[PDB]
RNA sequence: UAAAUAGGCUCCACGAGGGUUCAGCUGUCUCUUACUUUUAACCAGUGAAAUUGACCUGCCCGUGAGGCGGGCAUAACACAGCAA
RNA sequence: UCUAGAGUCCAUAUCAACAAUAGGGUUUACUGGAUCAGGACAUCCCGAUGGUGCAGCCGCUAUUAAAGGUUCGUUUGUUCAACGAUUAAAGUCCUCGUGAUCUGAGUUCAGACCGGAGUAAUCCAGGUCGGUUUCUAUCUACUUUAUUCCUCCCUGUACGAAAGGACAAGAGAAAUAAGGCCUACUUCACAAAGCGCCUUCUAAAUGAUAUCAUCUCAACUUAAUACCCACACCCACCCAAGAACAGGGUU
């Protein structure tokens, strides 16, 4: 019972109204193209229609770093790196331009973003383009990689090591020496989690949803 | 910077009794139909409300006195019965505050 | 501006803002009715209401414990959550606590509130009741009760 | 003196009351939905230089749409909620300029409105609406009072204009509210960082009316030229805007056929005093679009 | 944004370029009316004591959606009259350069792998 | 340095001394933005000081300027800003 | 203003010498920068027109035009100047314009050093390093009045002595300015924002004074809509509305 975050709307005061008409047509859009299941972390390869050539095709393989969006433009970045040079690209799901979507290795890693790639060793995004997928079981739980990592020395793009990111995938009794743990957990917030107010509950939501997605068929 | 010149009466009076400045005649007054005091409408009879504090402080004083000193907050319900009330067949395995006063009319 | 922020900013923060709230729910837990400034009521209120439900979860659930751990300081309490208040609302979905205003603070003549959780032992609170039904405007809507219910 | 509807109903009154007034008030809107087989005014064909009455809408959200040539174009959802057209005003009725419409939209409460307004909409017929705008249209462009108007009023292919009151900023410093370079950070600006600088000129012991300084901003109307229409859903009557309409979100915007001197023509092939949903010529589908909006359901686009 | 004050790292193989040198290239002007340089906008660089013009061929900042977002600010060196100083091009440049106009053709013939 | 009026009796060590440079770093800046705290604005209590000829205290042009002249404008009144 | 001197011929395509008629200053010897800018035109660009020795874009001068715009840097601070890269352009001046908005240098604050003058104290309209101006706003006044460039068709016609190479009309793309938004990216996350997105409207014809002629200080005929818009409520709650008051909603 997985229901894709893109159906999930952010907390606010739109009318429901737009939701439903969101989720129309982009159930109507689903039915042209397979919008497989990929968790944050897996490795896909997007097949799009290049818009500037006569009508040629592009493949593009990497991993999904991040998800995010909702509604008939959400997204996801692929990143990877090509003869030794790393690049991204944002590709929007119901675009009428991706041709296809293959999830070629579903994967799921401890953290629901991983952006610190751009800081890992380039050997940590890098993916060979032409690779083949693999099997799973079906009625097998998304398997949930380990893969701690080890970072680029000294200048991190986001300072990492903040408890507000929370990032469970870093290598960090490594690259920052003890002390440095301690600066950096005077930050810690121990009444975020605990605080009852700020829990956007969704059960009820992704239940309508569900009602809606199932009888479109 | 500082004042050029004085202000006069006629200015002060101007600013001062100026309408904006006026306290408002209270228009949501009214008398409690009951029990016939005083209230706004959106707030409580002050006299009830302070005849109910006196009740909940002599109430739970009588608590105190019971469970002792801190930290024994009781893990079941409570009821409380004033003079002459038998704890009622609904009540039992409830802890009771005895009172030593006739149960006031307001007490339902 | 601030626009569509629901939280009140009060306490020298967030933490203690956190720290304030916790303290009124935990009076609020132990005595099941207190009068405090009305904002900070009602900013307690939502917490108050969460409280219960995650109490109704039972004590078995962990997430549960360490939340009622968290959300109240004198641990007493927090048997009473989970076998005096979270059972006293099995039924009710919703709405546990009721909060009115009452005459301002004597002192700095704040805007005060009374909070309580429904269905204590304490003596009632004057609530205010709606205008008797025999009333002439009532009596008059009456007769378009039965006068319109035949023509239905 | 001073009192509010339900003070002093009973307990057992209120629900009553409101299931009654709301029952009204459906009762009522339906019995509009038919105003042909009431009785309608003349209806002209359109010619050159005629004006046509507009919608109030509204703002529900954004959403992206698609095109045959590749591109992203940003929408606008307006929904069409109870527009009736409420009033009419003839050309010398007010002295000159043109003939007037009043349409109203978004249904309100009738609890909470002044006495004149339930006056005047009690001997309508309809329940009080919440925003009466005031369309300047020709003499032939009239229609009846009492009658509804619908999202099919446009059609995708023409450009419309959009004007509603902007977001409240409140009261807002000089940078926030015209764009000023305020003056820099540490070298010593001590007490100066968003500031404005010299008011006006010093020959001058005055500062000219007209400049830019502190205080309220937004909330205001204004109007948005030139959006084109790309799709129209009839069965919740939606218009699909091209880019961004003031407002916020649930805040009714108005809504007419665009006045700039590149579309004075392209009023013909509308509809032309409205669309009336009971006229019965091949029922429109539920969304009506562009020739050029690649609409979901197709096939993935191909540029050979 | 590749501005004024911002350091890119030639890739064409670079005949001049690629040499060692302590300083290294710089943006001295963005051939724009505003200063920010995207994707195609060819700018001037300070390089090994010499001004030579460029080409951005990419920038780690992010653009719009279906075209790629490097993480080094690329860029290939062109002589003046347009003709690219290289021979070759080993870095993947993207696909947006057939588009709008520009003296864009010849940097497609010379190098060798897109996204 | 792309560009330079700047920098380039011997004599280790030292300098919150003065000048210059490499590399990094960063909201110093291109170009600002969000949140928090104090201040703030409102309610309640307590309650100053510089300043003050009188004021029923407008704008433009001229004279030599709120106050003169010639035109213009002009129902009264708080509150928060700004600094000509 | 006389052209008189030149310019391969010729004052008027250019300098145009003296002078004359005009508007404007010359103090030493025996005050910039940031911020916001108001204004004039004696116009740098954009716009319109005349002649050309531009046979043509551009050049040159001349008339008209002040709605709009008028860049970023290295060295240095009697404030300029030089230099690099650009740009359609990097305009000339008045109100340091603007220091109860902020800053720096000074020139003139006590410390110290170097050079000149002096018996010395000390001087020096010299060169270096360092160095504190505070303000709670009483009154007035005020706080919601679309351009440019590039590319391409139209093509290399006319113009043109070869050579080069036009209008009128459209179509794309970018920036800037104003106004607005938050679907995506981004900082973030019930929202506010930008680095993102959207919209922007003096040559002729007839012809007299002077019967031909003559464009006429002759008669006579030709070359912005939009926006707002409901007399009479206000206790309470909520709000995309808000400093308070106001405003929207409470079916
Ligand atoms: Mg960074
Ligand atoms: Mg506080
Ligand atoms: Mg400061
Ligand atoms: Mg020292
Ligand atoms: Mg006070
Ligand atoms: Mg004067
Ligand atoms: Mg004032
Ligand atoms: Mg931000
Ligand atoms: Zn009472």
């Amino acid at each position: 019972r997985f229901l894709s975050p893109e159906f999930i709307p952010r907390r606010g005061r739109t009318d429901p109204l737009k939701f439903q008409i969101e989720r129309k047509d982009m159930l109507e859009r689903r039915k042209v193209l397979h919008i497989p299941e990929f968790y944050v972390g897996s490795i896909l390869r997007v097949t799009t229609a290049d818009p500037y050539a006569s009508g040629k095709i592009s493949q593009f393989l990497g991993i999904c770093i991040q998800r995010s969006g909702r509604g008939l433009g959400a997204t996801f970045i692929l990143r990877n790196v090509i003869e030794g040079q790393g690049v991204e690209i944002c590709f929007e799901l119901y675009n009428p331009r991706v041709q296809e979507i293959q999830v070629v290795k579903l994967e799921k890693r401890l953290d629901d973003s991983l952006l610190y790639l751009r800081d890992a060793l380039p050997e940590y995004s890098t993916f060979d383009v032409n690779m083949k997928p693999v099997v799973q079981e079906p009625n097998q739980k998304v398997p949930v990689n380990e893969l701690k990592v080890k970072m680029k020395p000294k200048p991190w793009s986001k300072r990492w090591e903040r408890p507000n990111f929370n990032i469970k995938g870093i290598r960090f009794d490594l690259c920052l020496t003890e002390q440095q743990m301690k600066e950096a957990q005077k930050w810690n917030q121990p009444w975020l989690e605990f605080d009852m107010m700020r829990e956007y509950d969704t059960s009820k939501i992704e239940a309508a949803i569900w009602k809606e997605i199932e009888a479109s068929k | 910077a500082a004042p050029k010149n004085r202000r006069t009466i006629e200015v002060n009076r101007c600013r001062r009794r100026n309408p904006q400045k006026l306290i408002k005649v209270k228009n949501n007054i009214d008398v409690c139909p009951e029990c016939g005091h005083l209230k706004q409408k959106h707030v409580l009879c002050a006299y009830c409300y302070e005849k109910v504090c006196k009740e909940t402080a002599e109430i739970r004083r009588q608590i105190g006195k019971q469970e002792g000193g801190p930290f024994k907050a009781p893990t079941i319900e409570t009821v409380v019965l004033y003079t002459g009330e038998t704890p009622s067949e609904q009540d039992q395995g409830k802890r009771i505050i005895e009172r030593d006063r006739k149960r006031p009319s307001w007490f339902t | 501006i601030s626009h569509g922020r629901v939280f009140r900013r009060m306490g020298l923060g967030p933490e203690s803002r956190i720290h304030l709230l916790r303290n009124l729910l935990t009076g609020l837990v132990r005595h099941e009715r207190i009068e405090a400034p009305w904002a900070r009521v009602d900013e307690m209120r939502g917490y108050a209401e969460k409280l219960i439900d995650y109490g109704k979860l039972g004590d078995t659930n962990e997430r549960a414990m360490r939340m009622a751990d968290f959300w109240l300081t004198e641990k007493d309490l927090i048997p009473k959550l989970f076998q005096v208040l979270a059972p006293r609302y099995k039924d009710q979905t919703g709405g546990y606590t009721r909060m009115l205003q009452i005459p301002n603070r004597s002192l700095d003549r704040a805007k005060m509130a009374v909070i309580e959780y429904k269905g204590n032992c304490l003596p009632p609170l004057p609530l205010p009741r709606r205008d008797s039904h025999l009333t002439l405007l009532n009596q008059l809507l009456q007769g378009l009760r039965q006068d319109l219910r035949q023509s239905q | 003196s001073g009192t509010w509807w339900d003070e002093h109903l009973s307990e057992e009154n209120v629900p009553f009351i409101k299931q009654l007034v709301s029952d009204e008030d459906k009762a009522q809107l339906a019995s509009k939905l038919c105003p042909l087989k009431d009785e309608p005014w003349p209806i002209h064909p359109w010619e050159p230089g005629s004006f046509r009455v507009g919608l109030i809408a509204l703002k529900l959200g954004m959403m992206p749409l698609w095109t045959k040539d590749g591109q992203k174009h940003v929408v606008t959802l307006l929904q069409v909620q109870d527009c009736h057209v409420l009033k009419y005003t003839s050309k010398e009725n007010c002295n000159g300029k043109m003939a007037t419409l009043s349409v109203g939209g978004k249904t309100v409460s009738r609890f909470r409105k002044a006495t004149s307004i339930l006056e005047f909409y009690r001997e309508l017929g309809l329940p009080p609406k919440q925003t009466v705008k005031i369309f300047n249209i020709t003499d032939n462009a009239a229609i009846k009072p009492g009658t509804p108007l619908y999202a099919a009023h446009f059609r995708p292919g023409q450009y419309v204009d959009v004007t509603a009151k902007t977001i409240g900023k409140g009261f807002q410093g000089v940078m926030k509210r015209w764009g000023f370079k305020g003056q820099p950070a540490t070298h010593g600006q001590t007490k100066t960082h968003r500031r404005p600088g010299a008011v006006a000129t010093g020959d001058i012991g005055r500062v000219w009316p007209g400049t830019k300084m502190p205080g309220k901003m937004g909330n205001i109307y204004r109007t948005e030229y030139g959006l084109k229409v790309w799709r129209i859903n009839t069965k919740h009557n939606i218009i699909y805007v091209n880019g961004s309409v003031p407002g916020h979100k649930n805040c009714l915007v108005k809504v007419k056929d665009s006045k700039l001197p590149a579309y004075k023509d392209l009023g013909k092939n509308l509809p032309f005093p409205t669309y009336f949903p009971d006229g019965d010529e091949e029922e429109l589908p539920e969304d009506l679009y562009d020739e050029n909006v690649c609409q979901p359901g197709a096939p993935s686009i191909t540029f050979a | 944004a590749i501005q004024k004050m911002t350091r890119v790292r030639v890739v064409d193989n670079s005949a001049l370029g690629n040499s060692p040198y302590h300083r290294a290239p710089r943006c001295i002007h963005v051939y724009k009316k505003n200063g920010v340089g995207k994707v195609g906008d060819q700018i001037l660089l300070a390089i090994k004591g010499q001004k030579k013009k460029a080409l951005i061929v990419g920038h780690c900042m992010p653009g719009p959606r279906m075209t790629p977002r490097f993480d080094s600010n690329n860029v290939v060196l062109i002589e003046d009259n347009g003709n690219p100083v290289g021979t070759r091009i080993k870095t993947p440049i993207p696909t947006s350069l057939r588009k709008r106009e520009g003296e864009y053709s010849k940097v497609l013939a010379i190098a060798q792998n897109f996204v």
